[PDB]
């Protein structure tokens, strides 16, 4: 008995468990995110 | 006229063993009730320095260290003072204000706790005697006594603000974790070695 | 945590053993976005 | 080319990578998850080795 896995959870952008909450202003643009972007919103399909 | 449901008269010839008391209320067998908040604690047993300094607890969650300090500072205690004389007293460290409007506070240290106070009526105290299962009164509980820190600025209640307001702070139940490969793989091998087993057990039963 | 557990027994008489199986559900963990290719090699997403 | 050789050219040339904008962000992102896996773990050892990592890797233009 240990880690099963159980599903996936979609995860709001912007959010804590979003990749983009951090990576500061200049690696934002690397990955060709808007910085004027708000986040709030999911990515399905 | 409900007319009395027992006549027959049958009566026990129980004796009750009683103890004298220290002491005795005067002019009226009158008592308060009073309820314990968290922040204050009785300590019955006599203060024994040695004891109480070696078990000392410590430990990570503030709030629960600091809530500890402050119930042990402001515990009720009492120890054996030696009197000058070459006498034992007993000595305590709380005490009971009256002021000049009437009111009455409770003292431990330099803390003061007010009392409110509201009137109970058909509400007595007994003592309870197991070994023949019958209840003997004490006296009558006249009045309910709350305790209140008398204000903000006691240590008491900055103390009680500080660890409640810290208490609801710290909420993070989901731990963090790295994913290194398929969360899939494990039951696709499974199934995999499974319907292996499957396969040989259909055929070892085939051939049983 | 709201159920907690899933609880089967089964008193056994095939000598009465009264076997209980049961499965508690402990801490859930979670991971940042990741992506699973065909291929099998998986990355942040 | 198959799937595995472009895995293996990948792998090489990734060992021979010296640096890449993109690449750099990926190593930081990842570096970032790692140290949160070690603060829910209330490892203090392997978090500051994971700081020391990030601020050295850090200090962009």
């Amino acid at each position: 008995g240990n880690k099963v896995h159980i599903g996936k959870v979609p995860i709001m952008l912007r959010s804590k468990f979003c990749s983009l909450r951090t990576l500061d202003e200049v690696d934002l643009y690397k990955m060709k995110e808007c910085p004027y972007d708000m986040g709030g919103y999911f990515v399905i399909n | 006229h409900t007319k009395s449901v027992y006549d027959n008269g049958e009566t026990l010839d129980i004796s009750l063993p009683i103890h004298p008391k220290s002491h005795i209320p005067q002019g009226k067998q009158d008592r308060w009730v009073v309820k314990l908040p968290d922040f204050l604690d009785i300590n019955a047993e006599p203060f024994d320095p040695r004891p109480f300094e070696m078990n000392v607890k410590t430990h990570e969650d503030k709030n629960q260290e600091l809530l500890d300090k402050l119930i042990a500072v402001n515990t009720v205690r009492w120890r054996y003072a030696k009197s000058e004389t070459g006498g034992i007293f007993k000595e305590t460290n709380s005490q009971i204000i009256q002021w000049e409007d009437g009111t009455y506070s409770l003292r431990v240290g330099s803390e003061i706790f007010d009392m409110f106070t509201t009137n109970t009526d058909d509400n007595y105290l007994v003592s309870e005697h197991n070994e023949e299962g019958i209840l003997m009164t004490e006296s009558t509980l006249s009045k309910s006594v709350k305790l209140v820190p008398a204000s903000f600025q006691s240590t008491t209640h900055q103390k009680l603000a500080k660890a409640l307001s810290a208490k609801q702070k710290k909420e993070s139940y989901a731990r963090s974790v790295v994913t290194k490969e398929d969360p899939e793989e494990r039951q696709r091998r499974l199934e995999s070695q499974e319907n292996e087993r499957y396969r040989l057990e259909r055929r070892r039963k085939q051939a049983e | 945590w709201e159920e907690p557990r899933l609880i089967l027994d089964q008193p056994a008489q095939h000598d009465n053993i009264n076997k209980r199986y049961e499965i508690r559900f402990g801490k859930i963990y979670l991971s940042r976005p990741t992506m699973t290719e065909a291929d099998g090699t998986t990355h942040a997403m | 080319l198959s799937n595995d050789e472009v895995n293996s050219i990948v792998k090489m040339k990734q060992s021979l990578s010296s640096n890449t904008g993109f690449n750099t962000v990926l190593k930081k992102a990842q570096l970032q998850e790692e140290l949160e896996e070690a603060r829910d773990a209330h490892d203090h050892e392997r978090v500051a080795r994971i700081e020391a990592e990030l601020k050295s890797i850090g200090a962009e233009s």
